[PDB]
């Protein structure tokens, strides 16, 4: 009966985008799928191909699309024979790709879904969820903006059939999921379910007491999309305060890499960076960035960057590793993009963001915990805080 | 040490012809008498200002728990000029209802210890907490009427995201499934039970 | 005929809101009334005693009403008979409490208004607007929030029957006013209307000519609903920036509040910022409207620099320590900057506590805004003894 629960998370080089494979199906096997951390729910691609002796699409009106939050009844208009994804008299689902922002109607499915327990400091055996509740989705909807190879995307924002609500109410965990995303292709980082401060959960976690110790924490407000915010007061470079703009004004997301601001907000921080700064040591802006200097030049120094936070209690400090891009050659740039005049917030926190830190959902006390400290400071990264090998 | 079977005794109100049960609240743990609601969306209660526990919070409008309980509406303290159970600004409005006489009221949502019976053996096993429970915090006018005597409200088992069943589910982990025995007599209980009945 | 108008007003001591006795009617008689900046026009309460031989309610669709901006009809629901603020075919106004925010829909009225011209460096005699058109409010529009028994308002919004647009036309006046609000309740402050650098007008603007030479401008912007707006770029306290993110300037200017009001975030970080350079042993239990106030004995000589930085960088409004810190209670000096809220009209809300002892030249013609660049103690001088304002 296990506590905690560990899904190892990879990044694509080419997108600067997180995905994992999820273990479903009967038999086993594995399906790559996109990181949404405020998905409602899991999607994938359903077609004939699809095999599996525990698949299911349930009936309209039964309790499986209750909670799913569905009352709308599903009629397959493509193919003309069944097939997983095509029934008629069962329920649909809007699901989408939150890079492109394409949506589509898929069709309520069950099925088996597997994940890691632990075993004292390793992984251990895989667990199932027998009947997983996820969305069949039409197959255009992947076909455009995701990693190669990755089929749908797997969804943990606050809605009934989030992958993390299905899972703490299978296993009866703790209300906490806790992201540890490595900024290296070539090394896993980690979602982990569960309570990570239970004792029972000591020998897995033994090797992440400090950082643990030393989390400091911001309350969590939640859109009626599902979506995480936090609250932050002021960006400060040195001392120089801008002032952004109840749900928290900064989005967390993982469906972007770079951290996006909103053009006021945007034009009014790069400048006040670039105050802080060897003015002519700047260079043409490169790529998707702004405000670019010669790596050679600014060695010298950046300026600290903090995110003050709700009510002033908390800091999260950047470190300028993170904020720094390498866009080209000899070419680092500031890695903060404009969202323009329409955004969708102020301040939207991306996966370049999250790389690197420990960052815990406590969705229990409606609270966002992360490391004080970098993780590097305790001579750990988020490959290796938690052993993630077979 | 987590139960696979949780039972909640229930009793037939002879007058009425409705059933309740005693159901365990708060810290220190206590007794509130509530209408057993085979539909209703959520559990409620008339919460005073004589509420006392240590263990009670009133969620945050925006918080997580407002989001699980499907509201986003916030709830503004029109009664009192100080602050009780059920009675805060910047809290999460939720509407509840008496399904006897169909009144409504806007209550607050709330969280706190909620205990319930698990088995040992053949036998009533020790009470099992879940914690943080989140339920309605109720305007007092709505249990007035059409309940048994000294019923503060009810408990819902319908298919909503915090009904008892699906909070006691998802904190212990049981199979979705409850069972119900409605005893047609006022002396002598029938149960309600939660988890899988046939593992014999 | 005059080149310039003097009106003087009065600070109340218990709202810190300021009031004019104005002069109405034939025969000519005081009404105390707020003074609002940003008002629309002039209300007062008329289904009182209100007695005049000059007195009209304009028609409906007349060229009195065509002019103040309503084409909406009026019809009396109170009397069954006439009387000032009680007609059917009339014309509606409506009239705001800036304090409380409520408003009603009142009547428009035409009559005398009177002001001081000048003779001399003195007030000189009283000259007349005879058709001077305002509101009759309904009465429960001045019941709550006003000073002690003030009646109606006087707004000098960017508005067409605004007090200041109607003595600029009738005495064919430069389009510029000037407010000296006095900090002090025992001592009158005041607007002046015209040009205070015209030649003719030398020897009533005589005592004031150091402030002049020293005057800084920046650019005024005006709302959709005649608001005086002025860009900060930042606030500064010592070397510390908050910094809020061809548009309206980003701080109102208001004499509606006693305070400075700043929207929440604004708020918050600059508090907390200015509490980090400050004595943190110094601080006491915080006091009526503030967040952050301290011990008056330590603190002596101990305050910031606090600075707004104004449209492009081009000018600074220093603020005084001495303007800028509040004596909430015997013995206890607060930060005088109050929470907005998250809904706030605006980031910067300038108030009456801000504009006091100050010189603050509106200058419509070139759309921009002047003040002393020192203070105005610096040349001996007060917002009461800078002009004669002795009748
Ligand atoms: C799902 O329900 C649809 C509506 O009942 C089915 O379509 C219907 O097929 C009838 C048989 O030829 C035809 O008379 C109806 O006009 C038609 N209805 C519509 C709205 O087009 C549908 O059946 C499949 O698709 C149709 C177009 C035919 O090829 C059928 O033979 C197919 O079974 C149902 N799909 C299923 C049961 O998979
Ligand atoms: C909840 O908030 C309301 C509104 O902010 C409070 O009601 C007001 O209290 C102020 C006192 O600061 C009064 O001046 C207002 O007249 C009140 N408004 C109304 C409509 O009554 C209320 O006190 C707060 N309740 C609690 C328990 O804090
Ligand atoms: C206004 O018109 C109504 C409706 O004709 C009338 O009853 C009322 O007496 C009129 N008011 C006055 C002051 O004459």
């Amino acid at each position: 009966k296990p506590n905690l629960l560990v899904l190892p998370v990879q990044e694509d080089a080419s997108t600067g985008l997180h995905w994992a494979n999820i273990h479903k199906r009967t038999p086993l096997m594995q399906v790559p799928l996109l990181l949404d951390l405020n998905g409602k729910h899991l999607w994938v691609t359903c077609s004939q191909h699809y095999s599996s002796s525990t698949y299911q699409a349930p009936f309209c009106h039964s309790t499986q699309c209750s909670r799913a939050n569905t009352h709308q009844c599903f009629t397959c208009t493509d193919s003309t024979t069944t097939r997983p994804g095509c029934h008629n008299n069962t329920c649909g689902l809007l699901s989408s790709n939150p890079v492109t922002q394409e949506s589509g109607l898929g069709e309520l499915a069950q099925d088996v879904l597997a994940i890691h327990s632990t075993h004292g400091s390793k992984l251990g055996p895989m667990v199932k969820v027998p009947q997983f509740l996820f969305s069949c989705a039409p197959s255009f909807l992947a076909q455009k903006g995701l990693p190669n190879n990755v089929q749908g995307a797997l969804g943990l924002g606050q809605a009934p059939i989030s992958l993390q609500n299905q899972l703490f109410s299978h296993f009866g965990l703790k209300r906490q999921f806790s992201v540890c995303l490595s900024r290296y292709s070539t090394s896993n980082g980690a979602i982990l379910f569960g309570d990570i401060n239970d004792p029972n959960n000591n020998n897995y976690i033994h090797n992440s007491l400090d950082v643990l110790h030393d989390l400091v924490y911001t309350p969590l407000t939640i859109s009626k999309q599902g979506e995480y915010f936090i609250q932050v007061n002021a960006i400060r470079v040195n001392k120089h305060l801008v002032i952004p703009t109840e749900i928290g004004g900064a989005l967390i997301t993982t469906t972007h890499p770079y951290t996006v601001l909103s053009h006021s907000i945007f034009e009014v921080f790069t400048q006040v960076f670039a105050n802080n700064m060897p003015k002519q040591a700047q260079v043409k802006a490169v790529g998707p960035f702004g405000l670019c200097y010669d790596s050679r030049k600014i060695s010298g120094g950046a300026p600290s960057v903090d995110l003050i936070l709700d009510k002033n209690d908390a800091v999260w400090r950047i470190s300028s590793e993170n904020f720094m891009v390498q866009a080209q050659d000899g070419v680092s740039c500031l890695g903060f993009v404009d969202g323009g005049v329409h955004a969708r917030a102020g301040i939207a926190l991306g996966a370049h963001h999250l790389e690197e830190n420990l960052v815990v959902f406590d969705l229990e006390r409606s609270r966002v915990g992360f490391n004080s400290n970098s993780l590097k400071s305790y001579g750990k990264t988020c490959s290796n805080l938690f052993d993630l090998n077979n | 040490s987590k139960p696979n079977l949780l039972v909640l005794p229930v009793q037939e109100d002879a007058s009425t012809g409705l059933h309740w049960a005693n159901i365990h609240k708060r810290t220190p743990l206590m007794q509130v008498p509530l209408l057993l609601d085979l539909n209703g969306k959520h559990l409620w209660v008339t919460c005073s200002q004589h509420y006392s526990s240590s263990t009670y919070q009133a969620p945050f409008c925006h918080s997580t728990q407002c989001s699980r309980a499907n509201t986003h509406q916030c709830f503004t303290c029109t009664d009192s000029t100080t602050t009780r159970p059920g009675c805060h600004n910047n809290t999460c409005g939720l509407l509840s209802s008496n399904p006897v006489t169909q009144e409504s009221g806007l209550g607050e949502l709330a969280q706190d210890v909620l205990a319930i019976h698990s088995t040992h053996g053949s036998k009533l096993g020790p009470m099992v907490k879940v914690p943080q429970f989140l339920f309605s915090c109720a305007p007092s006018f709505l249990a007035q009427k059409g309940l048994p005597n000294n019923v503060q409200g009810a408990l819902g088992l319908g298919q909503a995201p915090i009904s008892l069943q699906n909070q006691l589910f998802s904190h212990f982990g049981l199979k979705r499934q409850f069972s119900v025995c409605l005893s047609r007599y006022s002396t002598s209980n029938g149960a309600i039970l939660f988890g899988d009945i046939n593992d014999p």
